[PDB]
């Protein structure tokens, strides 16, 4: 979760 | 917008603005090898314009310099920004091929196209070359990895601007834009990843128009304490239907049982109350005397009786529209102190004066022909235009739910953006479900924008759930699948 | 109650009460490490009031000693009664710490809180440091373990005396509690354990009320001899529904059906008896001529003849209440001679003096709304009144079945409590299914008594067998989920 | 070393400073959430020097906040260089907590340590806070994650400088460094992963010392061509073994044949010869009659002879160390003309102008013990002492292959360092059997230096393939072992 | 079943 | 692979 | 563990 969020 | 986002954080917050332009490069990188498993494979060809755009693009081709099995540029602008040229520098310091001429058959010699062309800086149509490369990428059959929305799509209305980039991939920078949310620019996005490249998260969090997502829906869910019984959960009452359209009644009355409602009581015109009870005899459909299957003024009492002892009242599905039923709609609605869901032919016959008299509130669902005929505009000039939403809604005193591929959902100060759902809702009776749904939720107690943002959400997403293909679902089947919507949000 | 029952275990068996305290403190460490697993690596807080619960806790403190990470016992009251007294003395001697006063900061360094401050000697309100620490207690997410009952709860009546402890789970001595029975007490109970602590078996059969167990309702359904046809289980008529409630009689009449009732006939205002036919077409639907779609006394003889060639007779779900109605129900079961299930509009207007002037049985199936009217009481005043609930079956000579998350049945001598069913339940129709039920079972050859212990708990326990979410489950759904309650009971 | 990688990126490249350490911080921040899984329930402490390494761990802490249940940094630091004070700039204007003053008690309140202390800019031992510090982090039992090198681990050695940090991960840049692949630092920085953080990969690839990889080892391994037959695949003879020593003969020969070598031939004191073909009557043991069970220059004509039919050589395990022997070593590898593999016993005895004046090639393989006789210093001076491996691999014109847990393999240009294995072969026999493999891919027709890095990894990674507790592995287990670890490497 | 009743 | 090598 | 060592 840290770089993407869906 | 990101705009003053990324203004700030470069000139408040101190973050330079190439620090910002290499997170947004690698985030494409990492994003890609997500998606395609190992990059070392495959030949990149990446598009690059003048612009911010562009000087991303040419972060993400300098970082597959060596590491994957060929990259190219094409420097498409003329002049390039500070960053831009910084990065071009360091791409070719690195070893970078860049050329400035566009073949048709340079698309032959690579496997993906990463699209840094134009992001948020696209001003006006897409013309010459710029187009024809576009053009040729969309016939190429390539992999299209879009860097923060693909080129012409206007990231503030979802529009193509004469042409756009159709992406498999498109990597956005802190938040999604309007542009990946509304059609036709969400379908040209592809599938989205939002990245992190370093805004502090107070500034990403004041955006004030937001996707409803599932977390959001979840910790809206009401409550369902152990020792209750059906008045915990409230009691609506649906006035619908007509001797014409007796099916709209039921379809709203089990759309409101279906997410928890206690009570659920109909009033239709007398037979055609029966309807209800037949198929569902969990519902009360108490009939309606009418002269010719419609009702009027005559019925304005009764109708009013029926609503001291409910906590929200839906009307308007299947009410047909003539100057009776406008003139019972509207004396009703200027009456009734209970908060009211309107709907269909409610919205057809309705005089927005009686809106904004009302103290009680209001939730409006149209679709953008009902809409359209409720501002007096086009379906065009109405579609997907969030900003007359808002207005409308702050106008009026009102929530409304603009129902489309993407829903709007907004009170005028708060704007929420629904993306559940499929084809399979394009098909009549969809929408008096949701009217159901949003008195329902209204009945235990959310609030008329809550009530309507879990209502859209859960709606799309029960469709989803649909086990055969899409363009077979009905009404009643999506009736079914709203409590595994429910289950699966939990 | 429980006092009685320790008294003559300790006074007439013998038993040392010092026996009975080691057995109840070494059952919650057994009741914990069932719970929680190993429980050499939780580090435990044991708050003791100067009682005999404390002293439970006492003991449970000496004998995770040595065993587990960290025991520290918060002595909160005054004086000690002798068992207390002894089993400080030991904790003490095992080389136990014990701290008179107690820090907000002290949860912090502990895992598990076991509440031993107050049992089944609690008087009247909780205040002072007693409440702070419950509430700093239930702040603090630790697991809570409490003994006997949690503290707070009146152990008679399940209501919280000002504050309560909210238990994770709760070890209770020889017999469940009334309090962990009722809401809101069985709410805060948490998982319920019943430990044996060596009281004779005789003393704790010998109990009056009861919860409806799995057990017990298997073996009071009825036997299926393979030879037999649909006269062996029995005829129901269902006198129901108006022109307003058209609905009600189907899910009665289903009710029975799934059952297992062989013969079941429904009498409702033509043409709403037509609604019947068309949903479930094994129903008999007798339409009644009525003169403005309610029952009325012009129906009366059509209704005792219709009453004479079944075994019992079900009434008032969706009749209305208006006078005609009143007149009509009051002399129907004046005149009727067979067992009555008298529900809804038929409670609302009955005289009570009809019920004491009956020979033949009948059982009442109100929810505390109705309970309230027909003893013009409140509802607080009603709402899981047990005694209440055993004096008016007792002064009326029926079984009374008084609805709520908890259900209370009883005939004045016996008083059974159900715990199964769910939120689910918490909308319109649910009541209608269990009317139909009862009557079924009572056709069959049950009791009213056992038509309505074995009814409450599978209606709640087909409840739970829905598949998805609760909150969307609908009575259609709750009949079609009976069957299955049944074979899984069996 | 990274200093020049880091210096010619940032000055002839033109790569912001500030983006390799933005680069260096996120790089930690994902790896820890690959280990960690989501990283926003845990509390992160981060320690930062006033260095660049410091600089690293206020990006970290920067890129943490908003999105973890808390962190905060503890300055330990005085000066801070540019890059640093830049961060920690970011770090406070974000919204992050610093402070100056470390209390023990302080880990309490935290899950993971971010060890961003000293990195490469280590100089001298660690004492004072410091040192304290790193002494309660290593009490603490956290999570420990270290940025770049654990802080007192010297980068070019692998030795403690007073005390370091042991950490459960870490995240260096660029490339290993020494100071990882060595002992005691191999063993302090846990978990290795190397992040790419945008140096060129043309500086990345020029560094001349290396870890032994799996995919070296697959990209050496020969060919076997179909039309093939033993003689394609060499010949080896190894002269071995003694009336003491009847094992070590055994050993080599059958390390040999595991790796594919066609013919093996051993010379050895009779009876003693007769050993190796009972236990593997694949061997060739040819009998060499001596005076009192050891080879001398009685023997060295038969020796010569023997040798003139294969390609390689291998001497000296289970030879004995006794002038004779001596004199028989010596003089027998100044007249063979053929590669040599030195091992044991005659590495003991060896005149090492004996080596220099040799045309043909040689490889010897000490252990430390042996390394120290060879050069006359003690174990401590040679143990990993990869500078001296090279001065005497160069001066000496041979490839040396210094055993341990960490094997170093140098011909003087060219270092490798082998990280396979376990304890298991800290037992009798394991050193014999790497002679074997070794003279067996020189037959093969490897290089020297091939051979030796081919075996070294290959010999460890059997030992890991044993499938019992590793202290159990024996030499002959090991060997059985060797084609299933060939296999895995393919 | 002999100590507790669930 | 891109950002670490194990 | 608590009542019993096997
Ligand atoms: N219709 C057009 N036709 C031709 N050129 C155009 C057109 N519209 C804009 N341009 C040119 O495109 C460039 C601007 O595009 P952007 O690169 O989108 O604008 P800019 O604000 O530089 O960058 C914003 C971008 O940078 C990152 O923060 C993120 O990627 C964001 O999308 C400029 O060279 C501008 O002249
Ligand atoms: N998502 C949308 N996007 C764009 N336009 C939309 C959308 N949804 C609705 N519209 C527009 O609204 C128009 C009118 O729709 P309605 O007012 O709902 O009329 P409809 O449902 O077609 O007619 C009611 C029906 O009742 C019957 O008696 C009669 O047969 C009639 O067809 C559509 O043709 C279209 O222009
Ligand atoms: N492609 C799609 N993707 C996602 N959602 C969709 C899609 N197509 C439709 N929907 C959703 O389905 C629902 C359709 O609602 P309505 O447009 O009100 O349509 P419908 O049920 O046909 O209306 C019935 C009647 O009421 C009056 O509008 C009119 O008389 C109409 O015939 C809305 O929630 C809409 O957002
Ligand atoms: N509202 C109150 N506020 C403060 N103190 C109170 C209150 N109510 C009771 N107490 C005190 O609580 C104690 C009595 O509580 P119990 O320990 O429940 O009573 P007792 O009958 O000693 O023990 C019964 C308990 O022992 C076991 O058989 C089983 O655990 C049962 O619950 C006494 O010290 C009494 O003064
Ligand atoms: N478990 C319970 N606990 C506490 N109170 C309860 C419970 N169950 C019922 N009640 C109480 O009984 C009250 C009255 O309920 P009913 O007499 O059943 O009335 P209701 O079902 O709300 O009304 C019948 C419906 O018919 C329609 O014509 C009309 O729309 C009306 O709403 C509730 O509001 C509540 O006070
Ligand atoms: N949270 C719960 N948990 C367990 N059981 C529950 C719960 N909530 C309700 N129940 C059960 O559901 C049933 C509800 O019965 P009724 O209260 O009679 O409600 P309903 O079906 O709505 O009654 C229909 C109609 O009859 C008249 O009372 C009135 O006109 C009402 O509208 C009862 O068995 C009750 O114990
Ligand atoms: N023995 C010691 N005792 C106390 N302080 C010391 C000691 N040795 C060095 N220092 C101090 O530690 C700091 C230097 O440590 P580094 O941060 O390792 O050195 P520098 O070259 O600034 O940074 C190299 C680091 O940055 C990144 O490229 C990568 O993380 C690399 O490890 C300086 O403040 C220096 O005074
Ligand atoms: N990885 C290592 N690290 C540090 N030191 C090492 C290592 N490996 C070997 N040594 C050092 O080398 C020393 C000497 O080892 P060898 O010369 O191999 O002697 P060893 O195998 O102990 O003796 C041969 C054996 O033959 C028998 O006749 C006799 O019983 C003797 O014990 C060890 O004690 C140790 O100091
Ligand atoms: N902990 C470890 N981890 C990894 N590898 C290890 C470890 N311990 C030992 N090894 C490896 O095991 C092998 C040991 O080789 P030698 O030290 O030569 O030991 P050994 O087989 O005992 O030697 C036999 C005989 O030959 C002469 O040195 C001496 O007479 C000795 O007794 C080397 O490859 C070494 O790197
Ligand atoms: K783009
Ligand atoms: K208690
Ligand atoms: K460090
Ligand atoms: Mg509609
Ligand atoms: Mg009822
Ligand atoms: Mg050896």
């Amino acid at each position: 979760a840290w770089l993407f969020e869906a | 917008h990101m705009k003053e986002i990324d203004e700030l954080t470069i000139k408040e917050y101190g973050v330079d603005s190439r620090i910002l332009m290499e997170r947004a490069g690698i985030s494409v990188v990492l994003a890609m090898e997500e998606e395609l498993g190992n990059l070392s494979d495959y030949r990149f060809l990446v598009l690059c314009g003048g612009g911010n755009n562009g000087g991303d693009g040419f972060v993400v081709a300098r970082n597959l310099l060596g590491v994957v099995k060929d990259v190219l540029v094409v420097f498409l602008g003329k002049k390039k920004t500070p960053d831009c040229e910084y990065n071009y520098g360091l791409y070719k310091k690195f070893g970078g091929k860049v050329v400035e001429q566009f073949e048709p058959s340079i698309l032959n010699e690579f496997d993906v196209v990463v699209d840094a062309i134009f992001g948020t800086g696209l001003r006006g149509e897409i013309t010459g070359e710029y187009a024809e490369i576009i053009n040729l990428v969309n016939k190429s059959g390539k992999v299209v990895v879009s860097v923060d929305v693909p080129s012409g799509i206007d990231s503030n209305t979802g529009k193509v601007l004469r042409t756009a980039v159709k992406a498999d991939l498109t990597v956005t920078f802190g938040v999604p834009k309007i542009g990946h949310i509304l059609f036709p620019g969400r379908d040209l996005t592809g599938k989205l990843k939002v990245a992190n490249i370093g805004h502090p998260v107070h500034l990403i969090n004041s955006i004030n128009r937001y996707v409803i997502t599932r977390e959001m829906v979840r910790s809206l869910l009401p409550e369902r304490p152990r020792d209750s019984h059906k008045g915990t959960y409230g009691k609506v009452l649906i006035i619908a239907g007509s001797r014409l359209y007796s099916g709209a009644p039921v379809l709203s009355g089990m759309g409101s049982l279906k997410v928890g409602t206690g009570l659920v009581k109909l009033a239709v015109p007398f037979p055609q109350n029966l309807i209800a009870t037949s198929r569902f005899p969990e519902l009360i459909s108490v009939p309606i005397d009418t002269e010719k299957g419609f009702f009027s003024l005559q019925n304005l009492q009764e109708c009013l009786e029926l609503s001291k002892d409910v906590d929200v009242v839906a009307i308007g599905p299947g009410l047909g529209n003539n100057e009776h039923v406008r003139e019972f709609v509207n004396e009703f609605l200027k009456t009734l102190e209970k908060p009211a869901v309107i709907d269909a032919d409610a919205i057809n016959v309705l005089d927005t004066s009686v809106l904004k008299e009302r103290k009680s509130p209001a939730v409006l669902t149209p679709h953008p022909g009902e809409m359209a005929r409720l501002v007096k505009k086009t379906v065009g000039d109405v579609k997907y235009n969030y900003e007359l939403a808002e207005e409308f809604a702050k106008e009026n005193d009102c929530v409304l739910v603009l129902k489309s591929a993407t829903t709007i959902v907004t009170d005028g100060e708060k704007t929420l953006f629904n993306i559940t759902g499929n084809t399979g809702l394009s098909k009549g009776g969809s929408g008096d479900v949701l009217t159901g749904m949003i008195a329902g939720f209204i009945a235990q107690g959310l609030s008329p924008l809550e009530a309507s943002t879990v209502s859209v959400y859960l709606h799309g997403f029960a469709a989803e759930l649909f086990e055969q293909d899409e363009r077979g679902l009905t009404a009643s089947e999506l009736l079914r699948l709203i409590p595994e919507a429910i289950r699966r949000l939990k």
